[PDB]
């Protein structure tokens, strides 16, 4: 029956979430807990190099606020 | 850095999975199975002879139709201009003739293959 | 123009394709000089400041340029937010 | 990093000595192909993008036309490569050495002229505006349809041309 | 008796409602969707297949196999 | 709702075969579940249904 | 970091690859009244495994009249390139966030054909040049109009970046306002990736096997994995497109299941076209294109300049 | 035996597995015999459900079927696409006119027997054999194929 | 900079000389043709990149425009010359001595 064509669809459909899903949890992992930064045009890099030169620790991601001033 | 690193994992498991194809098999070799394949009787010449091109003119029109797309391709920056109308009317031309050069070329049958 | 109309009518029926081509080609040069909202696509390309606004200089002869960027004076931008 | 594109560049003339040598059109289509590639690369390499991808579309299409018209008008029973003909492979060796000469030699008399060993990487880029929007070089090309459109217009027609140029060819 | 199987040829003039409809045919491939219409119904037929070799194919008695010489 | 009545007529087939084991013993030797009538087993162990 | 997900983007890919083999043989079956692989694992789900253990284990073979850099070269080229479309995709984020992704695709695709091209003339036998002549008149075809499409859609994107394709669909499918190119774009696919009805560069019943004929064992894997992928690539392009997942920033894996989903619906679609057309002759494919396609891109690409002009709508350059 | 034995052993059971479970024969048919492969390959026996799947080309095939009577004419391109398969490969031998030269067997222009041109794994008998006939000697096939002993005998030389 | 536009114009020399010394395909040499251009599209998009004169850049898009005009013009010539001889080799094109 038709039905016997989903054991291999449900394979695919779960291979298929984990790229998306994946990708999303190691960008957070590796960019403190928050999207990974995008750096289309020079002004959003510098910003990043500003951010990553403030930061004490050379990172980016590490934010400082109004407790650094 | 990023992506030099994925294209070379990409090539590198290519070639991994080409090498064990290569070297885990039994081999066999001899003449009769490394002839080429013609459905069971043999080639009467070279694969290497000249094979004529009867769209030969459609392939030449594609180089100059891939110039015209080269031209259309900057339209998504062209369209934050200030000078809008001038865009457009560029952009309005350019696709005409291009239409212009592909009518005359439908009528004058070369887009047919040739006999 | 009976002699079109039929021409027209068998170009439909049997070269859709190329009728819905001419007349799309045809509509596209059209909308622009008949639509309302046409001047607005400069304006808005315009009203983007992808660089800073320098300012002037002030020699006491300026009665049009803002001295605050919420001064009333200067370009507005209201007709976009309400667009 | 600061060899980068001074190894892509090298790869270039390799790619182009290789063409010179003109084996058969198969290989020379192939050859294209390669210094495209690493041409689309060198232009990444100095801050570009669009143009880099550009040539690399064009000269994959434009090879595989040749490839065509190749086996169609082009070939003959034993095709020729690099290796297949000692004087061709041997000018091809003999060109790589004189390629590490010529590089060597001109660094030893200027050493800053124009090989500069010792500089790769610190003369790549110049000026860089950093806070900077619109800067790729699309926006550049995109001046045909604004400011340059006189540039726009003879490209048009050559295209369009074209068209009758070729028609005229090839007709018997 | 004989019957025609492709003489429909008895031309008439075309409407602008059966040119749109000829229109929408070719512009919009209808003829090719009934023929994904006919496959997807397929998939869901139950297939004619059998479990071979613990179900078996239907033969008659008459049926011509492998020789024997018997016995009274 | 219909639906429901054909996934009871699977609770049937993959429970009415003797526990676990005897329902992973047909699934792997004959590739099939489902429950018919016995009808009768020869001398050799073979089971008609 | 980056090479956990490098391998939670390949190793997933290759495993939703083989099985889509099986997907593919199971649905064609049932369309067949049959019920394809359903022994070899349980319902078929090791079938796969066995298809690809046997033809590494099967002799490669090495022709005489072959010319055997390329032989090699090709098969290696087409998984590579295979697996590289995939790093820009946005799944909604991706491995590699490229400014010009879209013009990426374009590339990498279009050196794709000369795996084809070169294994075909490499192998030195009659059936595999006709096959490479096929796929230099399948390129001929379909390239002309696919990147004019492409154009006409992304004058509402406002540029080449594929993570701004979800921000452009957040209220709505680009299907809606495009559809009409949307379908042109859906037969291009099934050209780009030498499907039914244009398996034309393969085409058992003419060229036995055309351009991979000459081709054994673990090189002709390499053959058929990269096909399968690309088949799942062009379907997950089109999804991100035309018919944009829904997005919500604080929940980024809804939109991977639903990309997912809409991706597996186009690969079927894929399989069950198929089933059901016979197969065009090679210069009826290029009259298709030209004649039909590229008129009624035109126009739309004219239209779809005119568009956001007449309306004001003219997308963000960021 | 050993535990070293006892692997191979384990490696052979794989490997053959993986090769009776994806046999794939050419599409090659010589006559009336064809035609019940045909039926094999229709959806009440459908092959493909054990994984066998036709291939056109030689250098992608496992398994000749020889389904049909074998002329003099025809014998050598039988050898060439045979010699063209890449090993391991089989051939199996279906109906009377493969198996011995059958109703043509005192012909001047028939090979009596294809087993003088290839060698033979199977052989069919029937004529033609029915449908399932041959789908019984592709899994008989498939239990020779599972009695392999590849690896262990290379361990023991 | 320095040492990259050394060897785009070593490259630009070579396909040069690859042009001036024939072998026997003239197919061949309408790929030396190709390469110049190449060599020539590179240095002028590298160039405008470092000065950053973005006026500048449609003239290497100009440059591959009139390229493919160019060569789409040199392999409708070779289509003819390869009617007359049925092939494309150049010691054919010598009958104009006399
Ligand atoms: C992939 C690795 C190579 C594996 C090839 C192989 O299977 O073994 C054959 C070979 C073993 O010997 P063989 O099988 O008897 O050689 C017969 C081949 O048919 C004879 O081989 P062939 O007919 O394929 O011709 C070989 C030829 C063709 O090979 C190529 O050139 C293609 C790859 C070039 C990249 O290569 C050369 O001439 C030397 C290439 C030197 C590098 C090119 C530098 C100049 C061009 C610059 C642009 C770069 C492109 O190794
Ligand atoms: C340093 C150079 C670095 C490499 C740079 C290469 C540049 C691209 C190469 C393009 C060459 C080309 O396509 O020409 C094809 C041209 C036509 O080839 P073909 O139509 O196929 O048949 C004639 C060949 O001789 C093939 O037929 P064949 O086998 O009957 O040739 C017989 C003879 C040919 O004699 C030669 O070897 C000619 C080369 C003489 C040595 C030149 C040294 C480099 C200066 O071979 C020999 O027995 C002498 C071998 C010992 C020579 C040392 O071939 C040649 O004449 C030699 C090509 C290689 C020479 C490249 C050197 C370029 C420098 C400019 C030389 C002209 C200067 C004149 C004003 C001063
Ligand atoms: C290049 C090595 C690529 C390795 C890819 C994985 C395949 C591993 C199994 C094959 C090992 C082949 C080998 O190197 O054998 C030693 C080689 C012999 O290679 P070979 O000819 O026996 O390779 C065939 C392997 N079998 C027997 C399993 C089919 O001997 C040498 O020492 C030459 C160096
Ligand atoms: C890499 C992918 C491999 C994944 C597949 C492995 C399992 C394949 C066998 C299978 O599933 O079918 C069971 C098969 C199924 O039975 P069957 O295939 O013989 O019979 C099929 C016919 N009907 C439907 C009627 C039953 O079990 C067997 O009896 C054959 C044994 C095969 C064992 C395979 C190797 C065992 C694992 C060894 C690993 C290496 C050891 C290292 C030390
Ligand atoms: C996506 C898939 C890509 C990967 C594909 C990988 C598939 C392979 C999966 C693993 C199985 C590999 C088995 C080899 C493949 C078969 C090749 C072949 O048939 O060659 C036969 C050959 C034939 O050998 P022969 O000597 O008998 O043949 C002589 C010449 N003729 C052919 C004329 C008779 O046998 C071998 O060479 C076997 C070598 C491999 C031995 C197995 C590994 C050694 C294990 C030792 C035990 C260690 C114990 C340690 C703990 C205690
Ligand atoms: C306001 C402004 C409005 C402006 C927009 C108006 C747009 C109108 C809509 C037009 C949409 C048409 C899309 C283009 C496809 C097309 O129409 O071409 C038809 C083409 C040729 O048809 P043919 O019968 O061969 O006749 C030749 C002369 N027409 O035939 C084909 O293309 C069919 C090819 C299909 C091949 C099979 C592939 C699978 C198909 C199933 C897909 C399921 C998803
Ligand atoms: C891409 C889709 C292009 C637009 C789809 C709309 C076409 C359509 O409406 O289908 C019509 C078809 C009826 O066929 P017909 O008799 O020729 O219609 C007469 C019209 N004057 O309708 C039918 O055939 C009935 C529906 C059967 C097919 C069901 C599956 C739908 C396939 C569409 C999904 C494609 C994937
Ligand atoms: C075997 C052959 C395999 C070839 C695979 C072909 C792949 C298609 C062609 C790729 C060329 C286009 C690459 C590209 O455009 O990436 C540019 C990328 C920067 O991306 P961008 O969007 O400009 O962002 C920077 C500002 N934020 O730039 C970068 O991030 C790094 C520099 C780009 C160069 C990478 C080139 C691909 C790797 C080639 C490996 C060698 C292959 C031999
Ligand atoms: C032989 C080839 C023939 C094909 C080429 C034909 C090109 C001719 C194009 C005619 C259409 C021009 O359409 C023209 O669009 C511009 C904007 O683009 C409109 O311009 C309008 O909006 C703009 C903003 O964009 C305002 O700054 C302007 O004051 C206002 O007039 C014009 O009102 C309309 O007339
Ligand atoms: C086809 C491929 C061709 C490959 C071509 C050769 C590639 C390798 C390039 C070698 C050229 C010089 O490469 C490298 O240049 C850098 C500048 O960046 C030099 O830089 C370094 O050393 C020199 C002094 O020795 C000083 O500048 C300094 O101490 C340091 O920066 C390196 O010492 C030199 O080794
Ligand atoms: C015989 C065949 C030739 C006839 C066919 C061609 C007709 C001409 C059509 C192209 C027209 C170009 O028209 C020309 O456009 C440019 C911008 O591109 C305008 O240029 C103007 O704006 C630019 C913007 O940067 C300023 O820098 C410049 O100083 C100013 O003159 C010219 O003032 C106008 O003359
Ligand atoms: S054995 Fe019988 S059925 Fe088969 S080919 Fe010969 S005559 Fe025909």
């Amino acid at each position: 029956m038709w039905f016997e064509i989903l054991p291999g669809l449900a394979i695919m459909g779960v291979c298929l979430v984990i790229p998306g899903v994946s990708t999303a949890y190691i960008h957070k992992f590796t960019n403190g807990g928050k999207e990974k930064r995008v750096a289309r045009v020079q002004y959003q890099w510098y910003l990043m190099e500003r951010d990553r030169r403030i930061s004490g620790v050379n990172r980016y991601y590490v934010s400082k606020g109004l407790e650094n001033i | 850095m990023n992506l030099y690193t994925v294209i070379f994992i990409n090539i590198l498991l290519s070639l991994t999975l080409i090498l064990v194809a290569f070297w885990l098999p039994q081999m066999n070799l001899y003449s009769e199975k490394a002839n080429p394949y013609e459905c069971g009787f043999d080639p009467t010449s070279s694969a290497r002879l000249p094979f004529s091109m009867k769209f030969f003119l459609v392939a030449i029109t594609f180089l100059l139709f891939d110039l015209e797309i080269a031209l259309l391709l900057p339209l998504p920056w062209a369209i934050q201009t200030i000078k809008t109308s001038t865009m457009m009317i560029m952009a309005f031309i350019l696709v005409t003739i291009l239409s212009l050069g592909l009518a005359y070329e439908w009528t004058q049958k070369g887009l047919e293959w040739t006999e | 123009a009976g002699r079109i109309s039929a021409f027209l009518k068998n170009a439909w029926a049997k070269e859709p394709v190329l009728v819905v081509s001419f007349s799309v080609w045809g509509l596209a040069i059209i909308m622009p000089m008949i639509s309302p909202y046409t001047k607005y696509a400069s304006m808005i390309n315009k009203a983007t400041p992808y660089n800073y606004p320098v300012p002037v200089r002030d020699d006491g002869n300026m009665p049009d340029v803002p001295s605050h960027p919420q001064d009333p004076l200067g370009p507005s931008l209201d007709w976009l937010k309400n667009l | 990093m600061n060899n980068y594109i001074f190894v892509l560049s090298s790869l270039f003339l390799v790619g182009c000595l290789g063409l010179a040598l003109k084996p058969s059109p198969i290989y020379g289509g192939l050859g294209l192909i390669v210094s495209g590639f690493v041409g689309c690369l060198m232009v990444l390499g100095f801050g570009g993008s669009f143009l880099g991808l550009m040539v690399f579309l064009i000269y994959l299409g434009g090879m595989l036309v040749v490839f065509g018209y190749t086996t169609a008008m082009a070939t003959e029973e034993y095709p020729e490569t690099w290796g297949s003909n000692w004087l061709i492979l041997g000018f091809l060796v003999l060109g790589v050495i004189m390629e590490v000469f010529l590089i060597c030699v001109l660094n030893y008399y200027d050493e800053v002229g124009v090989i500069n060993l010792d500089g790769l990487g610190d003369w790549l880029m110049y000026e860089v505006d950093d806070v900077g929007v619109m800067l790729e070089g699309g926006i550049g090309v995109a001046a045909m349809y604004s400011c340059a459109t006189w540039m726009m217009v003879v490209a048009g027609w050559s295209l369009f041309a074209g068209i009758f140029i070729i028609i005229e060819i090839t007709r018997d | 008796t004989y019957k025609y199987v492709n003489k429909k040829e008895q031309e008439s003039e075309v409407d602008m409602k059966s040119a749109t409809d000829n229109a929408a045919r070719i512009l919009m491939w209808t003829e090719l969707i009934r023929g994904l219409g006919m496959t997807l119904s397929y998939l869901f037929r139950e297939p004619a297949t059998i479990n071979y070799p613990f179900e078996k194919g239907p033969l008659s008695p008459r049926f011509r196999g492998e020789h024997a010489l018997r016995r009274y | 709702m219909e639906l429901v009545e054909v996934l009871k007529r699977g609770v049937q087939q993959v429970t009415g075969h003797g526990g676990l084991r005897g329902l992973l013993r047909v699934f792997f030797r004959a590739n099939d579940i489902r429950i018919g009538t016995l009808v009768g087993e020869d001398k050799y162990g073979n089971k008609y249904y | 970091m980056f090479f956990i997900n490098i391998l939670t983007l390949l190793v997933p890919i290759l495993i939703a690859m083989a099985f889509l083999t099986l997907v593919e043989r199971k649905i064609l079956g049932y369309m067949q009244l049959r019920k394809g692989p359903n022994i070899v694992g349980p319902y078929g789900i090791l079938q796969p495994f066995a298809d690809a253990m046997k033809l590494f284990m099967k002799e490669p073979m090495r022709p005489l009249t072959t010319s055997m850099s390329l032989f090699i070269i090709a098969p290696t080229l087409s998984l590579t390139l295979a697996l590289s479309l995939w790093v820009p995709l946005p799944m909604p984020h991706p491995l590699i966030n490229l400014n010009l992704g879209i013009l990426f695709i374009l590339a990498t695709s279009s050196l794709s054909v000369y795996s084809i091209l070169w294994s075909g003339w490499a192998s030195n036998s009659k059936y595999s040049l006709f096959g490479a002549l096929r796929a230099v008149a399948q390129t001929i075809s379909y390239e002309v109009t696919m990147a004019i499409i492409l154009l006409s859609v992304l004058l509402m994107n406002g540029s080449y970046s594929l993570q701004t394709l979800i921000t452009t669909q957040e209220h709505m499918w680009l299907l809606l306002p495009a559809w009409p190119m949307a379908m042109m774009w859906f037969i291009s696919t099934l050209a780009e990736t030498n499907r039914a009805p244009f398996d034309l560069t393969e085409g058992e019943s003419e060229l036995v096997s055309g351009f991979n004929v000459e081709y054994a064992a673990g090189p002709f894997a390499l053959f058929f994995m990269a096909e399968y992928t690309n088949i799942i690539l062009m379907n997950a392009l089109t999804t991100i497109i035309f018919l944009g997942p829904l997005y919500y920033i604080n929940l980024p894996e809804l939109y991977s299941t639903n990309f997912m989903m809409e991706a597996l619906l186009l690969s079927s679609t894929f399989l069950w076209i198929r089933a059901s057309y016979p197969r065009f002759r090679y210069d009826q494919l290029m009259h298709l294109l030209w004649k039909n396609f590229l008129p009624l891109t035109l126009a739309l690409c004219m239209w779809h300049i005119s568009l956001p002009i007449f309306t004001a709508g003219v997308p963000p350059y960021m | 035996r050993s535990r070293a034995e006892y692997v191979v052993t384990k490696l052979d059971d794989l490997i053959n597995w993986a090769r009776r479970s994806s046999l794939w024969p050419m599409t090659f048919g010589l006559a009336c015999c064809a035609v019940e492969m045909m039926h094999m390959a229709a959806p009440r026996y459908d092959m493909d459900r054990f994984g066998v799947v036709f291939r056109a080309s030689p250098r992608q095939a496992d398994v000749m079927i020889v389904a049909g009577t074998l002329t003099n004419k025809m014998a050598p391109a039988l050898r060439k696409v045979y010699d063209q398969m890449p090993e391991p490969r089989y051939v199996v031998s279906m109906g009377s006119c493969a198996n011995g030269g059958g109703y043509y067997h005192y012909s001047y222009s028939v090979v009596r027997g294809c087993d003088r041109i290839v060698p033979v794994d199977i052989y069919v008998p029937g004529c033609p054999p029915t449908a399932e006939a041959l789908l019984y000697g592709i899994l008989q096939l498939q239990r020779k194929i599972k009695r392999e002993q590849k690896l262990k005998i290379w361990y023991r030389r | 900079m320095p040492s990259t536009f050394f060897n785009l114009t070593m490259a630009f020399s070579l396909s040069l000389l690859g042009t001036l010394m024939f072998r026997s395909h003239l197919m061949s040499t309408l790929l030396c043709l190709e390469g110049m251009v190449l060599s020539l599209f590179i240095m002028t998009s590298v160039t405008s990149l470092n000065s950053n004169s973005m006026s500048s850049m449609p003239i290497p898009i100009t440059i591959l425009v009139f390229a493919a005009c160019e060569a789409a013009v040199g392999l409708a010539l070779l289509v003819k010359v390869s009617n007359t001889y049925g092939t494309d080799y150049v010691q054919n094109l010598n009958l104009l001595q006399c």
